[PDB]
């Protein structure tokens, strides 16, 4: 009877700390931001080469229009 | 709400990817694994099981809504979060060490990041000394 | 071709507005600035913008910000399934 | 200025428009990124944008001249002046400052067009607000920080 008490509360401890997982995994999500959210790697990476495009495109449009605003200024 | 409805909509095509009206465990599965997860058979007919109300081994529109409209708040689905700590509380006290919840938390069940648990201990806010009120977490969490 | 010999030194002003091609002139200068100056501005802004990982700069790409909808709201689904899963699989391990 | 990080960062970046691995990027790959990210650029904008990068005239951005242009200092002295001036070319009452409403307008009906959604950014970072006006000699100094 001993074992079977011992067995009973082994198979507690997986669940236990599964529960308190998938209930603050569902807290986690509602914020946008958070940590959370780069626990996946191909998408996490997919929003930072998305940032990273970008950036440069507009710096590159920054440069095209600053040197188009110095040309039009010129008397 | 209206807005709720058309958000639950969408969601719920998203999973159902060949547009029959219903969610296979093979298309439960084709998303988990698009999201870098490799899933059991086992885990996928579970979650399954836990939505499907027919008993048709597969999830339609009116049992996903059901699921998404449960309350996981109040009352009590408070308790099993609350003496989800019953576990690894040795002291009888309602308090658990930074330490050990760093420790459950990282290396069983989901296992989860340390990014993830360092934003829970950060968020808790809660410790004197070395002691973390998960009680206080779990009110946190149920709001 | 011939030379010069200097000039003649002769006061007379037979033959012969400006005024008016070239207030024309420095009109259209000016019109091509407003579209440069709010160019500028508005990729400089947008420069600043882009260091911000929030900011509603990013909501103007819209397969993205769609397809980052479309990213957490399956999680949110499959997160709460996995809770409940571990929800009703845990006290079953509490039911002696 | 040249850390590490930030230098595997500038490769990574590079690679993301040289799509065939060849080492340079050229106006039909910089085109395919940005008709990706859901924008049409005319053939005159794409060519324009590679030659303020293109340093040896050969039509091709190269690492090399990636690297300089991302380099390029977008603060102080020289850059700052040259916005300030462009909100003077709207300022019409001599007075540093430009009403709410004609931002807005300037902001969203002229040139990149703009959001309102971030033009609304735009006047709550401000946080300038006399009756209605906004100090454009703050928002200089508010962008090259
Ligand atoms: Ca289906
Ligand atoms: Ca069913
Ligand atoms: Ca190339
Ligand atoms: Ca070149
Ligand atoms: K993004
Ligand atoms: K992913
Ligand atoms: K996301
Ligand atoms: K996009």
């Amino acid at each position: 009877q001993q074992k079977q008490r011992q067995k009973h509360f082994n198979r507690q401890i997986p669940a236990a700390a599964s529960l308190i997982q998938t209930a603050w995994r569902c807290y986690a999500a509602e914020n946008p931001d958070s940590s959370t959210w780069k626990i996946y790697i191909e998408f996490s990476q997919l929003r930072e080469h998305h940032r990273a495009t970008i950036k440069v495109i507009r710096r590159m449009q920054y440069f095209v229009a600053k040197k188009k605003f110095q040309q039009a200024r010129k008397p | 709400t209206e807005e709720q409805i058309a958000e639950f909509k969408e969601a719920f095509s998203l999973f159902d990817k060949d547009g029959d009206g219903t969610i296979t465990t093979k298309e439960l599965g084709t998303v988990m694994r698009s999201l870098g997860q490799n899933p059991t058979e086992a885990e996928l007919q579970d979650m399954i099981n836990e939505v499907d109300a027919d008993g048709n081994g597969t999830i339609d529109f009116p049992e996903f809504l059901t699921m998404m409209a449960r309350k996981m708040k109040d009352t009590d689905s408070e308790e099993e979060i609350r003496e989800a700590f019953r576990v690894f509380d040795k002291d009888g006290n309602g308090y658990i060490s930074a330490a050990e919840l760093r420790h459950v938390m990282t290396n069983l069940g989901e296992k989860l990041t340390d990014e993830e648990v360092d934003e829970m201990i950060r968020e808790a806010d809660i410790d004197g000394d070395g002691q973390v009120n998960y009680e206080e977490f779990v009110q946190m969490m149920t709001a």
